């Protein structure tokens, strides 16, 4: 929201926590929604 | 024979991690398509999801 | 037509951090999120909080689960609004309801 | 003439966060702020922690309160100095005086 | 010939913060760093966690210490992994070992 970048493929980010633990972190986020318009276009034959 | 900066070592750890998340994400990216055009039925289910 | 009252998504009542933990669940029926918890009497396995066992609240559920779910995630820290909590029916007295989490970091705000 | 000591305010001991929470209180007299508290036995209503009931220390008040104070604000996280917090004299044994807060996230540093 | 697998050490289980504190301890033998502990039932003195009583594990150590160590530095928040933490053989049923830190910000992953 702060960059208005909710709509994207992926999302990199880096940050760090303060206090006597000096620890950075890296963070990646995305919402994979892979779909197919014609589901019956393909026939999944389980060969035997 | 030739050591280096732990700080630069920190950078290399950072970049290898970067490649790690990229590969991990792309791996589920293929998994989604595998389920999709392998069954036409799919379950996006995991812990904390 | 009809009324359209919609509310935002912030159950938090304070800027205090909220922390979660995962533990194997032993439910007997479906339990949606924000459901309190007990440990059993003998196996002390995870079940939903009854509302009658004093001090037995051990966690508040994070995501919806059921008896099929072997393990569950539950919030463990911070303060949350009373209005958003799904209190059990046996928890009939608010005077004893507010301090169900006595001795724990989960708090009602 | 006469010299006076102007000293800073350092109740904390380390950079750990300090969190507050509210719950209705059932005091028996005036209770100054930053005071140990337990719950009762029958209704487990909020009261000041006596100093003799082991394992009952669960909270440290935030604002001074009384009979008219229906509710209490109290600190739930962090570590605070040994010296600064005022305890009942019934807590007469020092070794259990440190360990009164067993199981709690609030600590004595 | 020789294999020295350069592996890392990540006792922290999740990015949630871990808090530390100190308190006098009454151990009976050497206690390896980051080891579960209880409070005594007689004098309420810091003791080693037996692994037999459920829900009495209250703290995890920070630095190496022995029974000679009068005071102990121990962690009281955060999440840590299944693997890195050391358990006595007394705690044998693993699902029981899951809920040793129930009610505490110290959490198992």
């Amino acid at each position: 929201q702060r960059e208005g970048i909710n709509a994207s493929a992926r999302y990199p980010k880096n940050w760090v926590t303060t206090g006597d633990p000096a620890r950075e972190f890296t963070m990646i986020q995305s919402a994979p929604l892979m779909l197919l318009a014609d589901p019956d276009e393909f026939v999944s034959v389980q060969l035997a | 024979q030739n050591l280096a900066d732990p700080a630069y070592r920190r950078r290399r750890i950072i970049m290898q991690n970067m490649r790690d998340e990229e590969l991990a994400i792309a791996q589920v990216e293929e998994m989604q398509a595998v389920s999709a055009v392998l069954k036409g039925k799919y379950t996006m289910t995991g812990e904390a999801f | 037509t009809s009324k359209e009252t919609f509310t935002h998504y912030q159950p938090q009542g304070n800027s205090d951090p909220a922390h979660t933990a995962t533990a194997p669940g032993g439910l007997s029926a479906k339990a949606p999120a924000m459901t309190p918890l007990m440990l059993d009497t003998s196996s002390r396995k995870l079940v939903a909080w009854d509302g009658t066992t004093d001090g037995a609240a051990v966690g508040i559920l994070a995501v919806a689960a059921d008896q099929t779910s072997t393990t569950l995630t539950f919030y463990k820290s911070g303060t949350f609004r009373y209005e958003d909590v799904l209190w059990p029916e046996a928890a009939s007295d608010e005077t004893k309801k507010r301090t169900a989490f006595a001795g724990t970091a989960i708090s009602i705000v």
